[PDB]
């Protein structure tokens, strides 16, 4: 026996993430407490506190998205060379062990893959299954519909609710109630998979819960930018030279990405995770948060510096310094982009930077975050850590796929690039005024 | 209709009010002669497919599609017992109809002239005030709502009254789907009549509170001025309650 | 003689069930497992495990130590609440706190516990779960955290007239409630308030109450023994 | 229906004055129109499944499940002789009935506007103040409560009739299972009658005192004025005594 | 552990917020010394267990 | 550095997870076992065996 000590745990190393700064924990009341009175929208306000988190210090850009899609090209083109169609090499496909043990089938990235030049046919056609070249202006560029990401997260949120205990007898608490075994329980969950004609299926299986992997949501999504927002965005403008250059140009590697809607943010967050986790060593029992979206909370309290008498991502209550220059890339004047300098996005870093160390957290490109839109979600939240968070069914109405877009961007008013104003756009549409960057829960103490 | 997914999500966006250490039960008189008031008012009377509150609720009643109780003087009961016959109660107000073509989705024939949806010109609004235990923070949760029909007195006079009782969760379903404008200087319609309620938008004054003594404001208060002046004073009581709860504002150390 | 047989493993889900509509999963998955939060209070423990831990604990202690014949100690236990409320207050009627003073901050602005100051504003006292113990001040007694933090276990079962129906010395309401009682006979007394109670709450005299089976992300405990002392 | 445990729990709760060394027996008068007193009024008529004391008390004696007894003038007397018939108390008190439709639960057939759920304003308290002889400390126990109905005296005037005696015991374990608000400004319904009793959280006159006389305090108060000071003068003996067991207060050394 | 003397205090508060609408309830007891945690019990004391 | 069937036993009381392939304590596992003596109860008056 003896006394009472501890049984302490094994200390961990926490990997601090690269380009991205500390937003320590706070409160901040959420909203803007006076109302424009001339817009006709009510103002609401809600005090609520959040934990510290990693934030991106800029937008992401071009080239950052360019590593998630070049990786997704590499990853299939790999598949297609140890692959009896295509090439048939099975170096490029690990199935054993040095001592011949079966192991899970995975690729081996260690080996290059075969130059143009250097590669034999099969070669060369599995490489070219990836690209379209145009009949008619013979550009070879990569396939949007080739370009495809698989990745399944685990709910646990959805896994750790009472209703979803998967023993009947600890679904309730209360003794007064009895276990009633034809009680079941519908749950939802989110699979696909390719079928033998090569085309993505994607549905919502709903089923009675029976295990855990009820909690596991698969999905396959097109991740390539989609370049033709530019066009579409602005009818009647001289605007395919952004749908030619922009995600596609040198000069603007360090510009933030566009036309990038919530499910491709989404799928590159995930492929960040797994990126980060491939390139590290845990100690025993570590376990660490993925990047995600942002909650519009976070984001509101991030982007006003956690202090309720911001409206902007400064102090001053101006939208220009003491010289006339702008804080941010936005539409200043009527028809006027270009009174702050830039008509388009600008180079990511700009402007002068948040106290918290932030970039463009106003103006440039708006942010996507995980929060779905609701007309009254603000008062539907939880105080702490609020967030409303929803998975919708894929034959639920359009309606139902709303997700909270914050900052306001390059061709925005000034009313929109205040840190209260939300706004919203659907799931599945990319335009050319929304990016977003990534956050990660921080374990500090 | 509803998807698993829009079940479990409506059903994670209720009020829970069952272990609220502090309650309070106020009843207010909603004007809808009132800017931010009218939300409920708009049309008048129907355009096209543009309906008020009342519309939609006559129209559901003639349905079969929604349960209204009669409006008790003193306390509410929402039991099968007070349960209101639709039929027994467009005769009893005045409300000339006709039979129906069709015993699916009309029990009777009423015109829209008929029905009283611009003469409907104020609500009785059931609020439960709540402190949440887990969270330690205070709501307010809608109970049920009550149109005022404000017609003519026979041999003069104006005379208002009260139809009957709706509980919202019985009409929540029906209005989180109609999007209103919420103001003249924008005519978006980019909200709901659930969205008005939820987000608490309407502006009522209080006319009965849940005491001991079952009394109404009425009771006790002989003039008007005396009645604003009730309803001034009970809302600094939960106002009050609301500062009391918490100390970061008091700067006395 | 009394039987049990009790599951003792923390229940970490309270984190989810206990606010909807938050991000409270990371607590679930590491406030019991990261090696960061092992001086802080243990949550999601059930009255039925706390007696359990008190009961390991008695045995524990007993196993290791030499005792001359007839030496009679008592076990650990849950506090009662007419103990835990002397033992806050540090036996004295004037205070309201486990301070001196009526304020909630000291003279330079600094809370003197970990609850939630403001509306909206858990992190005011810059904590918004629990802290680790011992980040404050203790009492005259040398007590940590009877204020906030997490609201803390007593053995006294719950009764709206109690102080009433206790006895003068040693106050003690004890129930042992039969499996098939109804349910509003298994409430127990819970004492202190937490990070997430405004300032009424962790006054030493309010009084709460959660069923004996409900484990909670802001509710936890601490044990006294009987001393032999003359 | 109760457990094993929960009986000796019960019976280890109960308040005895076996061989106290000081005892004082106080008939006290409850006005129902006081807040802090209109717990036990609320609400005056059944709302749905809420009822007030004595809609309780009616509907049990509809039942066979409480004993009453009549209220003598001068003494109280609980046993087999005095036990009320309830066929001979609704006539006596202007109560209408119809024959039950069953006889188990039901003796006769009483409608709700006729219970004078909301006449009955006052209560009669019997309490007795004993001191513990072990513990050495003051308690009150309740032995028996009497409903008043303040209803209208004939030709003019208004007339208080006590209606019968109920020993505590008899009601108290109907009593401990039913939730109320006690207060007006906090609608929880976290307490019981009976915790509401226990903590004597009424607040009455003493209209009555065991004396050697039995003398009641009308007898020799002819005014109410004088009345209130004789219970003013009665609770401060009370007090004096309380006060007057201890020494801790005493810095005359 | 820390020792708690034995002592009386009177448990409650005498007066009550008049918002909360919960009346004061008060009560003078005695209770004798004993040991108390200095803190509240902690991850690590548990996973002991 | 056991043996198969210690493996066996040593894993009976550890869980994993078929998705995400943890590895924890069972919770249904930890069970405790203890028995308490009701010296009041056994003392009481009418209690004498
Ligand atoms: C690369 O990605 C593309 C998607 O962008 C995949 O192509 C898709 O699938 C093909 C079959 C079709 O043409 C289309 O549907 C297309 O969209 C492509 O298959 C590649 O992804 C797949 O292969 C990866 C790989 O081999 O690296 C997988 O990576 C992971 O695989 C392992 C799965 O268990 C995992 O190992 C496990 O975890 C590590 C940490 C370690 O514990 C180890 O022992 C475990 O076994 C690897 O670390 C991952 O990198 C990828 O998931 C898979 O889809
Ligand atoms: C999403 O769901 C579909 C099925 O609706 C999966 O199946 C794909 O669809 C078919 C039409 C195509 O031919 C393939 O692409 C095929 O893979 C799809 O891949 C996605 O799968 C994900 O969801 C599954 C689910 O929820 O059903 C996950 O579980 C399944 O796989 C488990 C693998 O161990 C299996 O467990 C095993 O079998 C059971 C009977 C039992 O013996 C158990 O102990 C075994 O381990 C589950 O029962 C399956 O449901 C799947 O892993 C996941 O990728
Ligand atoms: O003394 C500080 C002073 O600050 C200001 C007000 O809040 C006063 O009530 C307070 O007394
Ligand atoms: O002198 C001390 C003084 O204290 C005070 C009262 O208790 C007095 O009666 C007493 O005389
Ligand atoms: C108007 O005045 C009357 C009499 O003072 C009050 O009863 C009422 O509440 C209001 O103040
Ligand atoms: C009023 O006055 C009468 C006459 O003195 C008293 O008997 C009574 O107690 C009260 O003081
Ligand atoms: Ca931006
Ligand atoms: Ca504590």
């Amino acid at each position: 026996g003896g006394e009472l000590t501890g049984a302490k745990l094994s200390s961990w190393n926490e990997p601090s993430p690269f380009g991205m700064i500390q937003v320590p924990r706070g409160s901040i009341v959420l909203g803007n407490k006076e109302a424009d009175s001339l817009w006709g929208i009510p103002a609401e306000s809600r005090p609520i506190s959040v934990d510290a988190f990693w934030m991106d210090r800029t937008e992401i850009t071009n080239a950052q998205y360019r590593q998630f899609v070049y990786y997704v090209r590499d990853s299939i083109i790999r598949e297609r060379l140890a692959d009896p169609a295509y090439g048939g090499n099975e170096e490029y496909k690990i199935t054993e062990n040095k001592f011949g043990e079966p192991v899970t089938p995975h690729l081996d990235w260690s080996k290059p893959i075969p130059s143009e030049k250097r590669a034999t046919e099969e070669e060369i056609a599995a490489i070219n299954s990836v690209y379209y070249t145009n009949p008619v202006t013979h550009d070879r560029k990569l396939n949007p519909d080739q370009m495809v990401y698989r990745y399944e997260v685990y709910d646990y949120r959805s896994a750790a609710l009472r209703e979803h205990q998967l023993k009947a007898a600890k679904r309730n608490l209360n003794t007064d109630i009895k276990v009633d075994p034809n009680a079941v329980v519908m749950i939802s969950k989110d699979t696909a998979f390719v079928d033998e004609s090569g085309n993505i299926i994607s549905e919502t299986i709903t089923r009675p819960l029976s295990s855990e992997y009820d909690f596991l949501n698969t999905y396959i999504v097109p991740i390539y930018p989609d370049e033709t927002c530019w066009v579409n965005d602005f009818p009647n403008a001289r605007t395919e030279i952004y749908t030619r250059m922009y995600f596609n140009h040198p000069g603007y590697d360090d510009y933030p990405v566009v036309g990038i809607s919530w499910e491709q943010a989404q799928a590159f967050c995930a492929w960040r995770s797994e990126f980060f986790r491939k390139g590290i060593r845990l100690p025993e029992g570590q376990i660490m948060d993925d990047f995600r979206l942002p909650t519009e909370a976070e984001w509101e309290y991030a982007a006003r510096m956690g202090d309720s008498n911001n409206k902007y991502p400064w102090s001053t209550e101006d939208l220009r310094t003491g010289r006339g220059c702008f804080l941010g890339n936005f539409k200043p004047g009527e028809g006027d982009y270009t009174a702050d300098g830039h008509l388009i996005p600008s180079r990511v870093s700009s402007f002068s930077p948040n106290d918290f160390g932030l970039y463009d957290m106003a103006g440039n490109v708006a942010e996507w975050t995980s929060t779905a839109f609701s007309e009254s979600g603000l008062k539907q939240m939880s105080d702490i850590n609020p967030e409303l968070e929803y998975k919708a069914a894929l034959t639920d109405p359009y309606i139902l796929k709303q997700k909270v877009v914050r900052g306001g961007s390059w061709k925005d008013v000034a009313r929109f690039i205040r840190s209260a104003t939300r706004s919203h756009e659907y799931q599945n549409v990319g335009r050319s005024y929304i990016g977003f960057r990534c956050v990660r829960t921080s374990i500090a103490f | 209709t509803l998807s698993n997914r829009a079940q479990e999500f409506n059903r994670r966006l209720t009020q829970k009010t069952d272990n609220a250490p502090w309650r309070r039960v106020v009843y207010r008189r909603v004007d809808l002669m009132e800017e931010s008031n009218a939300v409920l008012y708009y049309p008048p009377r129907p355009i096209g497919d543009r309906k008020n509150l009342f519309s939609t609720i006559f129209g559901l009643i003639n349905s079969n599609s929604l349960d209204v109780y009669e409006y008790l003087d003193g306390f509410e009961a929402f039991t099968d017992q007070y349960k209101i016959k639709f039929q027994e109660f467009l005769d009893r107000f005045g409300i000339y109809y006709q039979p129906s073509t069709n015993k699916n989705a009309e029990l009777f024939k009423v015109a829209d002239s008929d029905i009283p949806s611009a003469e409907v010109k104020a609500y009785y609004v059931k609020e439960e005030w709540y402190f949440t235990p887990t969270n330690s923070d205070v709501d307010i949760k809608i109970q049920a709502i009550c149109p005022i029909m404000t017609g003519q007195d026979e041999f003069g006079e104006v005379r208002n009254q009260p139809l009957f009782w709706i509980p919202y969760e019985n009409i929540r379903p029906y209005i989180a789907r109609e999007r209103v404008m919420l103001s003249s200087l924008n005519n978006t319609r980019n909200s709901t009549i659930d969205d008005f309620f939820r987000l608490n938008l309407y502006k009522g004054d209080i006319v009965k509170t849940e005491n001991l003594h079952n009394r109404a404001l009425a009771e006790y208060c002989p003039t008007p001025d005396s009645m604003k002046m009730e309803s001034k004073r009970i809302d600094k009581e939960l106002q009050g309650f609301r500062d009391g709860l918490f100390v970061t504002q008091d700067t006395t150390w």
